[PDB]
């Protein structure tokens, strides 16, 4: 039900971490890749308290590898599978892209648009790291969809840190294959 | 970017918001607590008009108080003659505004008719008066903090 | 502030002082020797119109050759599509003018009708052209040196 | 000079020569492989109606498609609200555009009447719509690489 | 048949022009993919007239998001398959490979070497696509390689100097699967 | 990189092609307008033997005047005392050349006989002279735009 | 037909190169003229193989001294005595000016225009070097000198040297004097 | 320009000089104060042959120590492997040197005989040793101060 996000500037020192965070506290792992270069993403999921008690761990056991770190309490459990990889969308229904500046801020307006809307959150992307580009996709009927991409559009400029809002009803065989997949 | 052209921009995407009667777009351009005070202004004056704060009231100040575009018609707020003042992190932005109405005429079923040549239908200036924006510093850009309007022809509701 | 931004304000603010028929504000932003050439332009002609010299000569033309402003009118001159090159210490500004029309209707005693809802007036345009501007420097910033006016409509006196 | 204000005398001397009917200068501020799309918006559409190619195929659609002007009557393109954003040796100008009809009324053999005072003449729009412009850098400035033109009139042929 | 390339700075309006352009004419979707730092790349192929039409719809609906926008006419049809797909279904002893420094030239010099001889292209990769180096694999024999390899050079030399050119007549199985992969 | 460097690699460049009897890469390294102006420098004088003009003919003169090596052969363009001066984007490059021809001999059986010490073969030289390079800056470098190859012994044809 | 141009930096070995070419080949003598501020310049003029010869011999005479060399050849017969003189031009007709902004361009403008019109040459001229400001003047009936001005605009143009293009239909009395004289 | 060029440069216009037996450009690469050490060195020590001292006994020396080459004679100074350290605005450049002699065969008759190619003469190795150079710097450019030269083989002269 929340999520702690631990950028290492070490690929050896994080994947210590990721043995000592799942060690210590009854925790997830959603992702944990390289981010280029010479950098390392881990995030987790589940209990808040059992967060902070892994996020604590792991800062400290760090050392100077640390480079930011960040706990995104109370989600929604659904947006947990869409940043660790895709919900199967049967339905064709419509798509709704928001693309934010931050990867704590697209979380938080995925867990908005969840909460807010019948939608069925696809995928939570991030091509860079915790401060990169990220992008969250949902698939739905054209009401939920526009709602969805509404309320998502708010926790995100909220903050100051909305790069584009879009809705495409009835997406080309060509975009639906991708956005989707 | 340059400062001067950043502002303009905002003013030129005011008035594609204007015509396009998009309450998102153009409330985005404002400051969460910015001011339109649109003024009457035939003969020197400044009685109110409408005075709206914030966002919101400027969101549902585009559902009304501007027609909603319908069948094949569309708006051009021709904005002319800028002035700006720009004084560290604020500006101040000057300039004239003209409404025109655009309305397109009906094509025939069968087409055109062989003898007409030029663009078909009808443009019409409603409105015109001046803007006059205050300007703050954000990391993006510029955007509104306060605005005037003053119509020189009698506004009716 | 940029030396464009502060030619185009040049520009601006003798719009307004000319729809607001101001000759102290309009003398203001010329140079002591300037010279504004009225020129006739209909058929790629250049017929002299009227050829003033001077602040002075510039003032007492507002006053006269400017019909004053009555009633409840008003007056937008819409300056498109400036073109402008800076060669050090100078610099010179091109743009198209169009004169336009503003006559408000007089408001009911009683009120307007429950029916109309929108701006209740006239707007027609009723000259149009060409300025052409060169500007020296001046410690504030510019001032206009020379201009010459090329109306493509008949005037008449 | 500034990189907006050579991206904007780019629009200001399209407007001269769209107005001139001048081939030779239109064709001068594009790209040799240059493409002008132009498009029927009336209704949020986008519809073609003609898609040139080169400067070739730019020169020869100023004679055809633009009416020739005739005895006493000129255009004036008014572009209004541009929106430009530069990104390197790249950029995009956005603008609305309106065409006005000028037509010069016949001056009498012995004299304009004693009662008449102001512009003899007739001014009416005809033309409306939005230019987008995708510029390139060149060794000399700016030109123009791709333009699509909404009009949001019904253009009959 | 013509190419037209389109460069946007954010992944979720690349996708919603995706869709546009896809639904203004009968084109072809080639490439679509992210490149860092975010920014994303659109290929389509088909009709020339087609292409500028899908291209002034992306061009105009880009906003500020457009970054670059190129039409290259009169393409020969056998190239479009080499993009987002393989011409592996032919004959074996792949021979020759041009590197230029841009995908524009690199769509160019390849036309350039289709008319020089029957020499087959296998692929055209890329990399950063409009600025990366990408590449072109050609198959054939020995004297009609070296005057396609050429011709691909003076393509790109006319405007910048291609960044190496080879011959490879006999492929060792392990740099004949790389080639083709 | 050293601009002088540059010039010097492609002169470097130039014999190993030469040697290598590679016409694509000896034109590579000529402007598309380059004309190289071979003539007889016995006694001082200048008569002109050959007057290449272009990539064209500096590609069919590989093709020509100079032989491809035959079985255990090959030559060494041997250049020296280079003297360069660089006047901003052009440069002229002066050196001295000398051409030594080259010929293996064949290991008789299974190898050479017991006592053999060295190389086996036959090393001559042939031509001798005076390179005058004259260079013009490209994007990439340099590239040669005019050549003048002096030939202190007659040759033959 | 064909016109050397060799940009020395000395005027004694300008003087010397100038015996030297012409005693090594059929060329004539076009112009010799010092460019300020201690610069020579030499053109040549005659039979292309003549002037690729003279232009070899000056080139490696002079030493450090050469800063720039260009051969335009073929170009019409006419287009010489432009170049070191006037053309008398008895009629007044109309006159076309031509501004470039290389010497090169100018020559090959004027050239373009004579072969392609029945216009007169009067005179090339070059207030600075081979790369200074240059305008050609032509004099003929206005039908000749408007085609004579548009094929010279394009070949300077082409390579993107043109400055301004003018034709003036009946020059007066006080500009005839002075662009034919 | 580099300095190391400009050092390249006075050795090349050494060897051209030497070639060319040019007595007033020997010289003029020289101090009026040089002086240059001929010496024998066939298996090693420094056994003086020649001390000429001064910018005069440099011309003279051509005029002595070098034979002139005659009728379709001429020589190639080949100077090679160069290693310069500058130092302050003293330098030292150390190449090795190598002089061929260079004879023209004349043409017979109206021609070589049918199928003759390459060049026609006599290119024989005479002369080896090393160079050893010591400039100083001259207001524009470097001048020779002192030269050492060793010869692998005893002069005769």
């Amino acid at each position: 039900q929340a999520i702690g996000i631990l950028e290492l500037s070490s690929i050896a020192k994080g994947m210590e971490l990721g043995d000592a965070m799942l060690k210590a506290a009854n925790v997830d792992l959603l992702v944990s890749k390289t981010i280029s270069p010479g950098k390392f993403l881990l995030m987790l999921g589940g209990d808040l308290d059992d967060i902070i008690l892994a996020v604590a761990v792991g800062m400290e056991r760090a050392g100077d590898s640390l480079l930011d770190s960040e706990v995104i309490p109370d989600i929604h459990p659904s947006v947990l599978p869409a940043i660790s990889g895709l919900n199967s969308v049967d339905k064709r229904q419509a798509v709704g892209i928001v693309e934010t500046w931050s990867v704590a801020a697209c979380i938080k307006a995925a867990d908005r648009a969840v909460k807010g809307s019948n939608v069925t959150l696809v995928r939570v992307h991030m091509a860079f790291g915790i401060g990169g580009k990220c992008y969250m996709v949902v698939a739905g009927d054209v009401s939920d969809v526009n709602n969805a991409v509404t309320v998502a559009s708010e926790s995100a400029g909220e903050k100051g840190l909305l790069v584009y809002r879009s809705v495409i009803p009835r997406p080309h065989e060509a975009m639906w294959r991708q956005m989707v997949e | 970017m340059a400062d001067e052209t950043i502002i303009l921009n905002v003013l030129g995407q005011y008035t594609r918001a204007h015509d396009r009667r998009d309450p998102d777009a153009m409330a985005a351009l404002f400051a969460p607590d910015a001011s339109i005070v649109v003024l009457d202004a035939v003969g020197g004056a400044s009685k109110p008009i409408s005075v709206l704060h914030g966002r919101d009231a400027i969101r549902v100040a585009v559902r009304q108080m501007m027609a909603p575009h319908g069948y094949r018609a569309w708006s051009q707020n021709v904005v002319n003659a800028p002035v700006i003042h720009i004084h560290g992190d604020t500006a101040r932005l000057d300039a004239q505004f003209m409404v025109f109405s655009i309305l397109a005429a009906e094509v025939p079923d069968g087409g055109w008719p062989t003898g007409t040549f030029g663009a078909q239908g009808r443009i019409v200036p409603i409105e015109a008066g001046t803007y006059t924006l205050f300007l703050r510093t954000v990391p993006d850009g510029w955007v509104i903090a306060h605005m005037v309007i003053k119509h020189r022809l009698p506004m009716a509701f």
